[PDB]
RNA sequence: GGCCUGCU
RNA sequence: AGUAGAAACAAGGCC
């Protein structure tokens, strides 16, 4: 039958009908009479629509061939011959522009004169039944319907026929051409009734070929095919198989509970080796401040001018000389770098306006100090294979180092009060609710407690230094840059003040990965002689740069004044995390506020004021040789803030591992102290897990010592 | 006019012609998401790192013909170098602030009508009345509650057809909404937003947010009302209760 | 006196101050170089935990595979992957018996979803291993490349737009003699059957960074695109199953997890009378993923899908069949340094099979020597067990089956147990009349776990009396206690954009106040610090200050120009009006009534060249990877302002041979923008159909010109011009 | 010496 | 040298 559509109809219509065939997903080889019927429907749609044009009037202009002009409007514009999505697109667009009603089924054409749709259907059966059939299929329709049938008859409601009658003679001539051409073909044994509305399909997902063999190799050891295994599974029913293997399984497979008593836990062993060194990016306990007493705010001002003005406030400069060498570098380079920094600072002082940011010369001194041109050149393996020295990067456990007493004192003095306010908080919306007033009062109390704390000063120092370093690295990637360490505080009298700890020289910072390292050299003034705790300054070079006179009742001290100079490095991640050190304030004060709220849930009243003023209640916050010492809530605030600050400063994988594996043991010990009969399956394994995190970090070793002390004081 | 004209210009060049011809409508989404740009793992680190560069943000090419290349002192506002995989050009953040001090101005009177949820929140809070804070242990029990206080009793898909018919009346397809509540919602949000020119996509998104009901599991103590859950952070705490009555009531 | 914070625990219980034990204020550990060492170590460890299995050689991939299932029962407490098929089938049968109708229903909904799912659902995924280029690429890019290759090779069933048809094409590709791929350096290369099989069965290995809570780094894996559809269907089934199990806690959030934990502890302890003792085990499973054999997941799913259409069973079984034969790419490689000659070199991992061992240290030398026998075409066969939690939900199902197997109806003894399982972590409440009963119950639970290939970490687990325990960093002590140290890293600028960052910060403060019991004063301090960091990050200072920045001039002139300066946004150098009462309001709407109409109009102008919206999914959704958890998405309330710009892209593609991808990106985006202008609903609802672009665009041009004349700007001249231009593009597409 | 890139 | 820690950075590539 398909030979007929090969022969007669034009290409355009046959591929339109083929795409309509693909539309609903049925195959053309099984039933083709539908293809012919609907392609004839589509053909009558065209032949009825084309050759029919309109101009600004009604009364369509009919031309056998559209002449070249702007007057190519089509009388009837076709609906079908398009995908369902576009057919409904045209339906909705016509409804929204023509203000007509939206039909629920697919029309075939639209006309302007009568401003409505045409649903053309030419069926094998006579018209006077198919018409009202499709009419009762369509609900309350104003779209006019018109149908032909092979006998040659026409019909329509309203007795309406919308265009010329010679066109309809055309239609029925086409119709009988179709008819008495099948006459030569002979199809009416099924042509009248060949489609009955079949819609059914079964989804087929068959495993075959290579993928089947893979299925045959992904079974238990004693199975040969997926078919057999699935049959076995379907036939499988529970018949007490877990019990049999449990009985047969060796009894050494057990989870015996070892009781956890007061005498069970042993102190954590600390590693032994050379004392632990300093790792901070700046001096914390041995910092010195040169000040100007200016009225500018933290960010307000220009760095270089402030630094120069602060440094001019000090008199007593001496020619620098080596006091304590780096022990691994070239100290003369550090000396020359310091003198170069001074010289270029003067050079800025001379000229017209202090630059906002200064670049330094790339001398051999800072070329060595900043580690320039030291990365091995990257080459290909095929060119370097016979080199005996060629091997992997050194990948082994870090060097072992024992704890020293300097970190303990540094933390002790990091929780001490100061003679300045190191936090100038921002603005918030004016409090409107009583709860907001309570929150503001609490916040004011904590700010009064923590602002005068060395932890806040360290927070500001780190934030400013890391912000400046990151910005300089991102801006001046190539050229070495000078950045004075600046921090602005407020005195007890209320006068604002600036403080200059020293200088940082940032080097080449072409940082691609988050782990890539930018090297800088840090110089900081101090008065602490490095000849008393040399092991804490393994990586520092310390010079003697001047003498300071601070008013004291013992005449006047006239102390020496040294310069701690070192080469340090950071990374994008480290800079970003060090510039978010202000969340240590959060951590600490959230803990304290949780304490206050928990206690106030007992007594139905806010308990902040008496906690902060009466200072009756105290918490164990340290141990003295006499015994455990307790301090007021403010001291707890400062201690927790210092702990968070040191966590942010000495952060490392060792800290995370020890924190987790020691929190586990802390929970076990707490369960013991709560009389909850705690038990363990392998306590030695937990101890070994904790002890492997303690390698060389001073902070984690101090935490381990604190944990041992807590165990000793606990378990009683 | 224009649209078909850049269509013809695209089809003029062979590669885009092939892309238009062989690519089917269904694959639309795939090729639209086809990109070499990986999704950032650490957005904060790079936002703090990129903002230290010059020309850290991106803007459409049209910026080159509305904002001058430099400001009064000569600080550059935009660059003509296009982004990696787009025709947009990289520009400095000042071009933002500049646009807020001398850029073109319009009538933003209809934004309150579009962003109905947020302005309703503001109105509800502005007329609220606070009360005394009572300090006592709160037994916070976890419950499933509806957070959206303006949901019109419609699901995501249920209101999606409404949203299309309100914004994209022609792409609705087969669906013609039966429920009369949807009829009235369509009528109201059609006559209300008849000429709003913010964007079809944002209008649809905000209509989805407003009409679609959404639910989440939260620790609550008292309240349980939609209007009382948006301020759950302000009325309920660990050891304190703050009596509150939104402006709606 | 020496200060010691830990001594604070002598007065404050450990859980009431547990936040102090979370050093989440410093930089988390990161990996620096290759992850090849970790990948090799994981492969060797997975293979040696199942050493007593039986060896075979796959006839298709030619790789050695180790099957330990039904192997000898363990005789020691060391980890073992010798799961027994009959035991696990019986466990699943008991799970079904205790929950009748679970499998049949879940299979019904899964069948519905599978037969109505679309291909585009695969684009909604993070990095995936594209085999066309042998590298990780965004899910959409890899899917597009694979579809292009399939269409070039003759597999065009995916044009039906159905994920099931895409999987049919994927499987049909397995039986092809020779496929063709494209490489740029374009060159067409031919892949034989075995090479393509291994490329489709392989995984890409990387090192996990930003992982807090352990000293050593780990390795993670990413699969290809051929196997992700089957994984999606299997995980859909597993999620539908677990949603019907109250003992599971994987498909829920955190608060739901806490609620279920409280309910189970109350149920276990309350029902226990005075005579019965109760004990809670806070258990962690050692080597959870390395001991889960994909064959056992195949067994579980084929038991689940019994009495179901065979096509459903086949499509759900394809995934574990491929995992059982999965291969793993070793990794980036190894970098060597020579200090004598002062140079460095980078050898790819694919050379580990043949490269001499003189360059490697003792540990790496032994690892390579042990893993070499499993090396096939630069990748190692990893049949014995899963690599990194790809089947999280099925593992949770197995754990829930173990938990339910002690409902006192199967124990047949006075003791019994229950609890909650979330993959790699569990809490087990066991009750028994005497300590001997508790010991016997825990021993039998451990033994049954060892029969299913699941091991309990004795070093990271402990048992106490009920009332105090831990679960996924949630510490329960007669009621869950807030931590607030897990969410600390999320208190900074997110890094999306100005408005997005502001809204996300305020919303995070609000949420942590609601959930994590953040205090009022602490919340105010957090708001202040966040505002400070936000202003210092975006160079948007108050405007009344003299802080010179790259943006302080325009901000200052805008400040001096504005009359009501209280309405200026913090992004434009205005005061901050936020407070505890205003944390749930966007900044634009909070300052709407205070803004000057000129500034208000300039700010919220639709014609701004900065705002760009792509799809309904990416309107106000921000992907923030939370600390100590999987990547998560958040809805943030924000108004589309001129500050909603999107930041610059990487731009490093210009120096790589893969430079043509940018031109393809630009052309695809131009075509997509044209289509959207032709089809406005393209973004909100993704278009569907089987026609091509130009057909729809030209036909809609026809119709829209027509109707927009029937009322609108068009004119006959223009309408006819459009009609004949449509004809012109038609004949152009003809040729 | 000149120019390109900074998660590809 | 320095940062850092089971492998890396201490710029890369292209002419």
């Amino acid at each position: 039958m398909e030979d007929f559509v090969r022969q007669c109809f034009n290409p355009m219509i046959v591929e339109l009908a083929e795409k309509a065939m693909k539309e609903y997903g049925e195959d053309l080889k099984i039933e083709t009479n539908k293809f012919a019927a609907i392609c004839t429907h589509l053909e009558v749609c065209f032949m009825y629509s084309d050759f029919h044009f309109i101009n600004e009037r009604g009364e369509s202009i009919i031309v056998e061939s559209g002449d070249p002009n702007a007057l190519l409007k089509h009388r009837f514009e076709i609906i079908e011959g398009r995908d369902r999505t576009m057919a409904w697109t045209v339906v909705n667009s016509i409804c929204n522009t023509t203000g007509a009603e939206k039909p629920k089924f697919l029309p075939d054409l639209y006309d302007y004169k009568e401003n409505r749709f045409i649903e053309i259907g030419v069926t094998r059966r006579e018209v006077h039944i198919y018409y009202l059939e499709k009419a009762n299929k369509i609900k309350s329709e104003k779209t006019h319907i018109h149908i032909f049938s092979f006998t040659g008859e026409e019909m329509a409601t309203k007795a309406d026929y919308t265009l010329d009658e010679e066109s309809r003679a055309r239609i029925k001539t086409r119709l009988f051409t179709i008819r008495q051409e099948m006459a030569s073909r002979g199809l009416w044994d099924s042509f009248r009734q060949s489609e009955r509305g079949e819609e059914t399909i079964e989804e087929r997902f068959e495993i075959t070929g290579t993928m089947r063999r893979l299925a045959d190799q992904s079974l238990p050891p004693n199975f040969s095919s997926l078919e057999n295994f699935r049959a076995y599974v379907d036939g499988f029913e529970p018949n007490g198989y877990i019990e049999g293997k449990l009985s047969q399984m060796s009894k050494e497979v057990n989870a015996r509970i070892e009781p956890f008593l007061k005498t069970t836990p042993r102190p954590l062993r600390l590693p032994d080796g050379p004392p632990c060194s300093q790792r901070s990016k700046f001096l914390l306990m041995d910092a010195l401040k040169l000040s100007i007493e200016d009225p500018s705010h933290e960010g307000e001002g220009i760095p270089l001018y402030d630094a120069i003005k602060c440094m001019r406030t000090f008199f007593g400069w001496k020619e620098p000389n080596v006091v304590k060498p780096h022990e691994k570098g070239i100290n003369p380079n550090y000396l020359l770098a310091w003198k170069q920094v001074l010289a270029e600072l003067q050079d800025i002082e001379n000229e017209e306006k202090i630059p906002k940011t200064k670049n330094m010369k790339k001398t051999s001194q800072l070329k060595w100090a900043l580690g320039e041109n030291m990365a091995p050149e990257k080459v290909d393996f095929d060119d370097c294979k016979d080199v005996s020295d060629l091997k992997q990067y050194d990948s082994d456990e870090p060097e072992l180092r024992s704890l020293a007493s300097w970190i303990q004192s540094e933390f002790n003095k990091a929780c001490e009060l100061t003679d300045s306010s190191w936090i100038e908080l921002d603005e918030i919306g004016e409090d409107v609710a009583p709860i907001e007033h309570i929150a503001s009062m609490r916040r004011n109390y904590f700010t009064a407690e923590v602002s005068h704390c060395r932890a806040t000063e360290y927070i500001m120092k780190g934030v400013y230094i890391n912000t400046a370093l990151l910005n300089a690295s991102c801006a001046a990637m190539d050229d070495f840059q000078l950045i004075p360490m600046i921090s602005k505080c407020r005195t007890k009298e209320g006068r604002r003040k600036t403080n200059l700890y020293g200088f940082i020289i940032k080097g080449r910072s072409h940082l691609r990965n988050d782990t890539d390292v930018v090297n800088f050299v840090s110089m900081e003034f101090s008065l602490t002689d490095p000849r008393l705790e040399p092991h804490k300054w393994e990586k520092y070079c310390v010079l003697e740069i001047g003498d300071m006179l601070l008013r004291s009742a013992i005449g006047q001290v006239s102390r020496p004044m040294f310069l701690y100079v070192r080469t340090n490095g950071t990374s994008k991640i480290k800079m970003k995390w060090g510039m978010e050190m202000r969340r240590c304030l959060l951590q600490s004060l959230q803990q304290i506020e949780s304490m206050i709220e928990a206690e106030s849930s007992v007594k139905e009243k806010d308990m902040t004021k008496e906690f902060f003023e009466n200072k009756s209640e105290t918490w164990p916050i340290g141990e003295s040789p006499k015994g455990v010492e307790e301090g007021s809530i403010g001291k707890v605030c400062r201690t927790l803030l210092a702990k968070s600050v040191f966590n942010s400063l000495y952060a490392s994988p060792q800290l995370e591992g020890f924190s987790a594996e020691s929190r586990k043991l802390l929970l076990i010990v707490q369960a013991l102290r709560d009389n909850l009969e705690p038990g363990t399956f392998d306590l030695g394994g937990l101890y070994e897990a904790i002890e492997e995190c303690l390698i060389n970090d001073p902070w984690v070793l101090l935490n381990a010592s604190w944990f041992n002390s807590f165990l000793t004081h606990a378990l009683r | 006019m224009e649209r078909i004209k850049e269509l013809r210009d695209l089809m003029s060049q062979s590669r885009t012609r092939e892309i238009l011809t062989k690519t089917t409508v269904d694959h639309m989404a795939i090729i639209k998401k086809y990109t070499s740009g990986r999704q950032e793992k650490n957005p904060a680190l790079r936002m703090k790192w990129m903002m230290a560069m010059k020309y850290p943000i991106t803007a459409d090419k049209r910026i080159m013909e509305m904002i001058p290349e430099r400001n009064e002192q000569g600080q550059t506002l935009w660059s003509k170098t296009n982004d990696a995989g787009s025709d947009r050009v990289m520009v400095s953040p000042l071009a933002v602030t500049w646009w807020n001090r001398n850029g073109p101005t319009t009538s933003a009177v209809h934004y309150p009508k579009i962003y109905k949820t947020y302005f309703e929140k503001v109105e509800r809070l502005k007329h609220g009345t606070f009360g005394p804070v009572h300090f006592r242990n709160q037994v916070k029990i976890r419950r499933r509650v509806d957070i959206n206080p303006g949901h019109a009793d419609l699901s995501a898909k249920e209101a999606q057809d409404v949203i299309m018919e309100v914004v994209f009346p022609n792409e609705v397809g087969a669906r013609i909404l039966t429920s009369e509540s949807q009829l009235t919602i369509t009528k109201e949000k059609k006559e209300e937003l008849q000429d709003c020119k913010i964007s079809p996509l944002m209008v649809a998104y905000m209509l989805e947010r407003e009409l679609v009901r959404k639910t989440r599991f939260l620790p609550v103590a008292g309240g349980t009302s939609s209007v009382y859950i948006e301020v759950l952070h302000l009325t309920q705490g660990t050891c304190w209760e703050q009596m509150y009555t939104p402006g709606g009531e | 006196m020496d200060v010691n914070p830990t001594l604070l625990f002598l007065k404050v219980p450990a859980q009431n101050a547990i936040s102090t034990t979370f050093p989440y204020t410093g930089d988390p550990p990161y990996s620096h170089g290759t992850g090849t060492g970790y990948t090799m170590d994981t492969v060797n460890r997975t293979h040696q935990y199942s050493e007593k299995g039986r060896w075979t050689t796959n006839t298709e991939t030619g790789a050695p595979q180790l099957n330990p299932i039904d192997g000898p029962l363990p005789e020691d407490n060391e980890p073992s992957g010798y799961a027994q098929t009959d035991c696990v089938l019986e466990a699943m049968a008991f799970l079904e018996e205790s929950h009748p109708g679970i499998f049949e229903n879940s299979c019904l909904e899964t069948m519905e979803v599978v037969q109505q799912t679309r291909v585009d659902k695969l684009t909604q995924g993070r990095q995936t291993y594209d085999w066309t280029l042998n590298r990780n690429q965004p899910a959409a890019t890899a899917l597009a490349n694979t579809i292009e290759v399939f269409r070039s090779n003759g597999l065009t069933a995916n044009e039906s737009g159905r994920l099931i048809d895409f999987l049919k094409d994927v499987m049909e590709s397995m039986d092809k003699e020779e496929m063709e791929i494209t490489t740029h350096f374009k060159k067409k290369q031919r892949l034989n059957k075995r090479s393509y099989l291994i490329r489709a069965l392989t995984l890409n290995t990387m090192t996990k960074d930003a992982e807090r809570g352990k000293l050593k780094r780990r390795a993670i894996a990413t699969p290809g695109m051929q196997i992700r559809g089957f994984v999606y269907f299997v995980e859909t089934l597993a999620r539908s199953i677990c949603e019907k199990l109250e003992q599971s806690g994987l498909p829920v959030g955190g608060n739901e997890k806490k609620a279920k934990l409280a309910n189970v502890v109350r149920k276990m302890m309350t029902n226990s009378q005075d005579t019965e003792l109760s004990f809670t085990i806070t258990g962690d499973n050692t080597k959870w993923n390395e001991n889960q054999n994909p064959r056992m997941f195949l067994a579980m799913i084929t038991y689940i899908t019994r009495n179901q259409p065979e096509w459903f069973r086949n499509v759900l079984s394809i995934a574990p069949i491929m995992f059982s034969n999965k291969m793993a790419r070793l990794g980036k490689g190894y970098m060597f340094e020579s200090k004598s000659m002062k140079l460095r070199t980078q050898i790819p991992a694919e050379m580990l099979a043949s490269i001499d061992l003189k360059y490697f240290n003792d540990s790496t030398r032994k690892k390579i020597e042990k893993i070499r026998p499993l090396l096939i075409d630069g990748t190692a066969s990893l049949s014995p067990g899963m690599m990194m939690g790809m089947f999280n939900m099925l593992s949770t199902v197995l754990g829930v089956s173990i938990l339910n197997l002690g409902q006192k109806r199967y124990t047949k003894t006075t003791y019994w147990w229950d609890g909650l399982q979330s993959s790699d972590d569990f809490a087990l409440i066991v009750n028994a009349p005497n300590h001997e009963g508790i010991q016997a119950g825990v021993d039998r639970f451990y033994r049954t776990c060892k029969l299913l290939g699941i091991n309990m970490s004795k070093k990271k687990s402990y048992i106490n009396r009920t009332g105090t325990f831990e679960f996924t960093s949630f510490f329960y002590r007669y009621g869950f206690v807030a931590n607030f140290s897990m969410e600390l890293p999320s208190f900074g600028v997110s890094g999306i954009n100005e408005s997005a960052d502001m809204s996300i910060g305020v919303t995070v403060i609000k949420n942590n106040m609601i959930n994590n019991d953040l205090g009022p004063a602490t919340a105010q301090m957090a708001l202040q610090l966040f505002i400070k960091d936000y202003r210092y990050t975006y160079r948007c200072h108050r405007g009344d200050t003299q802080i010179q920045t790259r943006r302080s001039f325009e901000i200052k002139k805008l400040w001096e120009q504005t009359r009501s300066k209280a309405g200026l946004l913090v992004s434009d150098g205005g005061p901050n009006l936020y407070n505890i009462r205003n944390l749930h309001i966007p900044e634009v709407c909070l300052k709407w009534e205070l803004m000057d109409e000129d500034y208000q109009g300039r700010l919220c102008n639709p014609l701004n060249p900065f705002v760009s919206h792509k799809e309904i999914e990416s309107v106000n959704n921000a992907v923030m990877m939370p600390a100590h958890g999987p990547a998560k998405n958040m809805e943030y309330d924000a108004v589309a302002t001129t500050h909603s710009w999107i930041p610059k892209r990487n731009r490093s593609i210009l120096n790589t041979s893969q430079r043509g991808i940018l031109e393809d990106e630009q052309m695809y985006q131009k075509c997509c923008n044209l289509f959207e202008k032709f089809f406005p609903s393209s973004s909100y609802r993704r278009p569907v159909g089987i026609s091509s672009m130009v057909e729809a665009m030209v036909s809609r041009a026809r119709i829209d010109a027509r109707i927009d004349f029937e009322s609108g700007r068009i004119k006959k001249e223009e309408f006819a011009e459009i009609m004949k231009i449509c004809s012109t593009i038609e004949e152009l597409r003809r040729q």
